[PDB]
């Protein structure tokens, strides 16, 4: 019942009080998100949105949380949906 | 002696067996004290999170792991502090605190000699010292063994200025970080969360009443972000589940709602209060004094940023713990502390905010003062105060206190909510949405109905489902609104989305997402109003299904909308359903359809529907659309047939020669009944315009005509004069904003206007005219047989030579009422000689535009004298000019005369000194109808901007 | 003689309600239509309605617009004399500087008057006594440069990492910063007091080339794709070529130059002299200079619009004026308290900062 995550200095504390939660398949989630951190950090800088991937669910579902203002959230979600759709095909 | 300290420290902290382990969330913290970049090695780590999460457990487990091993091995020493358990006023020294923490004292001398290279501190709390900080000036302490109250030592150790090159770990609150971020030097921030989302969903699901309304109550509880955020801590989730179970048990006895935090908290607290009473009765006087003192103490603590509540605070309000325990029986105001002094902190911050809110209701019931001996942090208190105005809580409070409850603050809340609606330049949607949320918190019909009665205009942004629900709920009680605007950018952007959050579906059979249900409810609420007549789609992007639902629900028999707008929306999928709606609702008579591309089939269907006798639209716009020649043929075929359109626009789209001749043939016949036609920004050649005027020659139906931003030759203007000279023309307004007309054309126009009626408005903006042709125009309109009222010359090449002619024209004329001089080099001599004849006032002009005419402070006296005695003048404009102080004072003194009747004045007041501001304020004070605004062209008395919408 | 009088500007709705609630609590324990400005939403936009125009613009004239008035929304409280400002609206930040440190603020907070910075970077404690003069910010908002009077170099900070820390030094032993510049090819520039403009390499910190001129001749510096334009109290403007490394052109002006600027789109160069006389010089044709304006005060700042259709000017004369690029006509003013010394404008042309004595006021552009 405890989760730890780092927060960069440039992310304001006021915009962390309303996550967005989206659910989708775990097997595609692991392959799309990847393992390394450099590309992920660059993506977070580009879209100005922070994301964390959780796979504690027992089923084939994984939880993805995105933080930011509504425009940034929408753009970042669209990027992920397009990437996942391309990877699935 | 280090092993003895190790044994003592493992002995003292031992409270968690299965809570501390080699979790993967702890290795990150262990590796955190390593250089991420080769250059940078962090020295201070600050932990933050929600107030209820177990952070003190993390610090305690860190110390225990150091004492046992496999957590911090290079670290030779750790020290734990707790500031919420020690007073922060007495004078002490770092040695004294370290001796209090460390049983032995002979170790520190060898410790500080060489260890500061490796020496770690662990600190808990530090969020309640945001109030002691005087903010004026504090002396930094550079070395220990100093007698000085401990808060200064905390400041000094925080600056890395007392014991440098020493690692620190700090635990604090999210809202206590406002003053701390400028104290530490290059930290590393780590964020802590509570439970996950799926676990929260399942826990809330397991505790619902399930009385045939489980879906709505569940979704209202879960989608509310404000409640779900603080439901992160396990304690608050347990409290909410307990309250729901309590409501389930005594279901018929509770009239309080279960959709908001205020209801559940009131349920729990009042049930606990009533448990102590053997029978339903009134609280005794001493119980009343105790309750009042506790609530008012919570209120002051919230105000002053204190959450420790020392014993002297308890004494000052004549309160004791035994009475609280006897009266409440609930875990309220727990006692913490191990020394002689005691500390009293509530079981949560939510309870303190709730009691602070409850204070304001009970303030004026009696005079309690005799028995007492004396913006982010206030969100919870404000929300709770809003929610406590429900009538059932008030009734229970009346029963308890044997006195009717009429709180004073209700009038103040109603006044504040009303002040938003009456705004001079429209309503800011942020305040409107915030007020909607706060009013949905208080589920009272009377309060909501009394709050929303002066809105008359609404603008919303919808990007969350709870926003849809709160807007749909609160809109039913707005009975004066007339225009709305919805900006749904991305919620409905994707057509299809079928997914389930939990492992199994929440409901056995849904078959249709909740979002579609809430959208349908909002659209039906919009459709069922009475006084609403204008609907605007704003900046939204809709799919097929959303448009289908909107069209179906707007076919109802109670909707009275007359104007429909789509000028910035992508609705290309649902145009079929729009055409279907077009001929089933007869109350609409205005359709704006700009910027949406149309194919052949869409235009064919639109034309077929528009011909249906049931249809009743009188205005239609199709600007910036991509049309074809077949589209123009269908436009002509619709135009000739029996229809009810009176205004048609074809702006911002190139028109071919075949289209031109087809349109001219269709328009030429006498069976086409049109009043107005707009054709600006289209690609017409001089030949095409010649055929257009030749076709218009035989028509006697149009009254308005626009040909702006077009290429017009001398043959075209000559043909236009030929057509408009002969009788039964019935043209009243002419629009020539950018067609290049020059030389002999103005002579023709002056000859025509010399003796001609039925012409009322004429504009010649952005056209190359000097003084020579304006001479002819003024001479022609000088005659009594002209009936023009308004002349527009905003961007003509007009100079100061003809100002004498202008003055004579003004003093001699008898008909025209408006004069615009926008971007002409008028100078000062021209303006003074114009006002020389303007002051005498032999005419009845009412509108004069003198913007951007290069006016200095030398012409102020003449303008002041002219406006001093001229009761006919009504409007004026003076923007984009400079003025000295003395000239402005003279003008302001002229504004204050009892004879003037100025109604609208065009100025920007935020570009002068203070004295001119005060004089303008006094001008506004004496005359209560003068409007001093810079948006001079937004005032529309008669329909002047009819071609721009 | 005339004195501006200041007043509490925002008084937004929420502040009014909080004041009302606070008043009641103090009132009880004693025995013993109004005008509101719109919120600056999310730190980005204001959500207002545009003004009306007498006519309709051309089909191709869509992104060319001209502002009409400026409205104040907030005040930033430093304590020491303001010298330079930056925005970098990509990250919604504000950097302000004085003679003793750099204070980083944020614009997301909705506060009527701010006094809490996001950090406080100072370099005085490092040495005995060092001052700060100027700052610069890269285009992509990933690096911050700063220079001083007694500094052993120009410090480089990194702003894309999970922490904020020093990165480089860029040595320079006994020369004052007095100017700064950057280029798109990953190189840095600086122009010291006695006229040397030295080019370092960003990725390795090696001196690449040195350029030398008369004293005080590098007070201002603007770069183009392959040219460098410099000029100072010497009352001359000269162009250097990096490839060829000697002077190419020289012009003489009447009075001491105080600022420079370059149009993002066209080939015009803005110059602001010491008697208020604006000028424009063609960078490519290099034919002649033409004077457009005249004022009674000196000029201490110029800047172009992102679309290059207008420019603003600040100075000693208590005023902040805006002019239109085509000919240079005056549009409007806004008065201030004292000699305004700095300002900056965001990328999107939505805000404009300004600092007079110790307050960094933020205005809003009303199109």
């Amino acid at each position: 019942s405890l989760r730890l995550r780092t927060r960069p200095w440039w992310f304001p504390i006021q915009e962390v009080s309303n996550p967005l939660v989206l659910y989708m398949e775990a097997w595609v989630a692991e392959r799309v998100i990847g393992t390394d951190q450099a590309e992920i950090s660059e993506i977070e800088w580009m879209c100005q949105a922070l994301l964390t991937v959780d796979s504690v669910n027992s089923g084939n579902l994984a939880e993805i949380t995105i933080f930011g203002q509504p425009s940034a959230q929408t753009r970042m979600k669209n990027i992920l949906l397009n990437m996942a759709a391309w990877h699935k095909e | 002696d280090l092993q003895d300290y190790k044994a003592h420290v493992i002995a003292k902290f031992d409270t968690s067996v299965d809570l501390h382990y080699d979790s993967p969330e702890m290795k990150l913290l262990s590796d955190a004290f390593k250089p991420y970049q080769k250059t940078f090695q962090p020295h201070t780590i600050i932990l933050h999170g929600r107030p209820g999460v177990g952070k003190s457990a993390l610090a305690r487990s860190i110390v225990l792991g150091w004492a046992q091993g496999k957590l911090f091995q290079k670290m030779s020493f750790v020290i734990f502090f707790s500031v919420r358990e020690i007073k922060w006023t007495e004078k002490s020294s770092l040695a004294q605190l370290i001796a209090k923490e460390c049983p032995d004292s002979w170790d520190l001398v060898t410790k500080i000699m060489s260890q500061p290279e490796r020496l770690l501190f662990v600190i808990d709390g530090l969020d309640d010292m945001d109030s002691v900080l005087q903010h004026d000036d504090m002396t930094l302490s550079r070395d220990w063994k100093d007698e000085q109250p401990i808060y200064i030592l905390m400041y000094s150790l925080l600056r890395k200025a007392l014991l440098p090159q020493s690692f620190l770990i700090i635990t604090t609150r999210n809202t206590g970080l406002e003053k701390l971020k400028s104290m530490v030097v290059s930290p590393l921030y780590i964020l802590v969360e509570g439970l996950s989302a799926s676990r929260r969903s399942q826990l809330v699901l397991e505790n619902i009443s399930n009385e045939s309304d489980r879906i709505q109550v569940f979704h209202s509880l879960i989608e509310n972000h404000q409640l779900f955020d603080q439901c992160q801590a396990p304690s608050v989730c347990s409290l909410v589940c307990e309250a729901l179970q309590l409501q389930k048990k005594l279901g018929k006895r509770c009239t309080l709602p279960c959709q908001t935090l205020t209801g559940l908290y009131a349920t729990l607290v009042f049930h606990q209060l009533t448990l102590k009473r053997p029978s339903q009765s009134a609280l005794s006087q001493e119980e009343q004094i105790t309750l009042v003192g506790l609530c008012m103490m919570a209120a002051e603590g919230v105000w002053t940023m204190r959450s420790v509540f020392y014993d002297d605070d308890l004494k000052n309000y004549s309160l004791k713990e035994s009475e609280i325990l006897a009266l409440f029986h609930m875990n309220i105001l727990l006692q913490v502390g191990h020394n002689s002094e005691q500390c009293y902190v509530f079981s949560h911050l939510s309870l303190q905010d709730f009691f602070a809110a409850l204070y304001y209701v009970l303030e004026g019931l009696e005079e309690w003062n005799q028995h007492f001996c004396f913006d982010t942090r206030l969100l919870g208190m404000k929300r709770f105060l809003f929610g406590l105005m429900n009538k059932d809580i008030l009734k229970t409070l009346e029963v308890l206190f044997e006195y009717p409850v009429i709180p004073t603050v209700e009038q103040k809340l109603q006044h504040w909510v009303s002040l938003i609606a009456q705004q001079v330049n429209g309503t800011s949607p942020m305040d409107t949405l915030d007020a909607f949320y706060c009013l949905f918190e208080s589920q009272d019909e009377e309060f909501v109905g009394g709050a929303l009665k002066r809105f008359q205009e609404v603008w919303l942004l919808i990007n969350q489902k709870m926003d849809l629900k709160v807007s749909s709920y609160c809109l039913k009680h707005c009975q004066n609104l007339k225009a709305i605007r919805v900006d749904i950018r991305d919620l409905l952007s994707v057509d299809n989305t079928l997914e389930l959050c939990p492992v199994v579906t929440v409901q056995e059979t849904q078959c249709k997402p909740l979002l579609m249900e809430w959208w349908g409810n909002f659209c039906s609420v919009l459709g069922s109003l009475r006084n609403l007549k204008e609907l605007d789609l704003g900046d939204s992007i809709l799919s097929q299904r959303a448009m289908k639902i909107l069209c179906l629900e707007l076919r109802n028999q109670s909707c009275r909308i007359q104007k429909l707008t789509f000028k910035s929306a992508e609705v290309v999928s649902g145009l079929k359903h729009l055409w279907k709606l077009l001929f089933s609702n007869q109350n609409l008579k205005y359709l704006n359809l700009g910027n949406t591309p149309m194919k052949d089939d869409d235009m064919k269907l639109a034309c077929e529907a528009l011909k249906h006798p049931k249809c009743s639209v009188e205005t239609l716009r199709l600007d910036s659309c991509e049309l074809t020649i077949i589209g123009y043929e269908m436009i002509s075929t619709l135009l000739i047939s029996t229809t009810r359109l009176k205004c048609l626009s074809l702006a911002k789209n190139r028109v071919g020669v075949k289209s031109m001749i087809s349109l001219g043939n269709a328009l030429s016949s006498s069976m086409c009944l049109l009043q107005k036609l707009i054709l600006d920004n289209c690609g017409l050649t001089p030949a095409s315009c010649h055929l257009l005027v030749s076709a218009l020659f035989s028509n006697q139906n149009l009254t308005h005509l626009c040909l702006s931003n077009n290429s017009l030759g001398t043959e075209g203007v000559q043909q236009l004069c030929q057509f408009l000279r002969n009788p039964e023309c019935a043209l009243q307004r002419l629009i020539l904003n950018h067609c290049n007309i020059v030389d002999d054309a103005y002579g023709f126009l002056a000859m025509r206007l010399a003796n001609n009626t039925k012409l009322t408005h004429l504009s010649l903006t952005m056209n190359p005219v000097g003084d020579g042709a304006m001479k002819l125009l003024c001479e022609a309109l000088k005659e009594p047989t002209c009936y023009l009222q308004e002349l527009e010359l905003v961007d003509c090449q007009l100079t100061q030579n003809c100002c004498e002619d202008l003055a004579c024209m003004i003093t001699t004329t008898k008909h025209l009422k408006s004069l615009d001089l926008g971007n002409n080099a008028l100078g000062d001599k021209g303006v003074i000689t114009l006002c020389e004849g303007l002051k005498q006032s032999s005419s009845s002009l009412r509108r004069l535009g003198l913007g951007a005419c290069k006016l200095t402070s030398n012409c102020c006296e003449a303008l002041s004298l002219a406006i001093s005695c001229n009761p006919h003048l009504n409007s004026l404009n003076l923007v984009k000019n400079d003025f000295s102080t003395s000239g402005m004072l003279k003008l302001c003194s002229a504004f204050q005369c009892p004879v003037s009747n100025l109604g609208i004045i065009g100025l920007w007041k935020q570009e002068y000194y203070a004295r001119v501001r005060r004089q303008l304020e006094e001008v506004e004070f004496v005359k209560p109808h003068v409007v001093i605004d810079g948006d001079w062209y937004a005032s529309d008395e008669d329909d002047r901007n009819w071609w721009k919408n | 003689d005339p004195q501006p009088v200041w007043d509490a500007e925002p008084q937004f709705c929420q502040g009014f309600l909080i004041q009302g609630l606070w008043e009641l609590f103090m009132d009880s324990r004693q025995k013993n239509a109004d005008k509101f400005l719109k919120p600056l939403s999310w730190g980005s936009e204001v959500l207002e309605s545009s003004c009306n125009q007498p006519s309709t613009a051309l089909w191709q004239l869509e992104r060319f617009t001209v502002p009409q008035a400026l409205q104040k929304v907030r005040v930033l409280k430093h304590q020491e004399l303001l010298l330079v400002v930056a925005v970098s609206s990509f990250t919604r930040h504000v950097f302000t500087c004085s003679q003793s440190g750099i204070k980083v603020w944020n614009l997301v907070n909705q506060v009527a008057e701010d006094r809490d910075p996001e950090s406080h970077l100072k370099c005085s404690v490092q040495d005995n006594k060092v001052y700060l003069r100027t700052c610069l910010l890269s285009s992509n908002s990933r690096t911050l440069f700063a220079g001083g009077y007694n500094l052993p170099g120009v410090i480089v900070w990194d702003l894309a990492a999970p922490s904020l820390y020093e990165k480089c030094q860029l040595p320079c032993e006994g020369l004052s910063c007095q100017a700064l510049a950057n280029t798109k090819e990953n190189m840095a520039l600086a122009g010291f007091t006695d006229g040397t403009v030295r080019i370092w390499d960003l990725r390795t910190q090696e001196i690449v080339r040195n350029l030398k001129g008369p004293t005080n001749s590098a007070r201002n510096l603007v770069v183009k794709d392959d040219n460098i334009w410099t000029g100072g109290l010497d009352a001359c403007l000269r162009c250097w070529d990096l490839r060829m490394a000697k002077v190419s052109l020289e012009h003489l002006f009447q009075s001491q130059i105080m600022s420079l600027a370059h149009s993002p789109t066209e080939d015009w160069l803005l110059l602001g002299l010491a008697n208020g006389q604006h000028c424009l010089f063609n960078s490519r044709k290099r034919d002649q200079v033409l004077t457009v304006d005249t004022k009674d005060n000196t000029i201490l700042g110029l800047k172009f619009s992102p679309n290059g259709k207008w420019w603003a000017s600040v100075g000693m004369g208590n005023f902040i004026t805006v002019h239109s690029m085509p000919t240079g006509a005056k549009l409007f003013q806004v008065p201030e308290v004292g000699p305004v010394r700095c300002f900056d404008m965001t990328e999107n042309g939505r805000l404009i900062i300004t600092g007079s004595r110790d307050c960094a006021s933020v205005y809003h552009i009303k199109y």
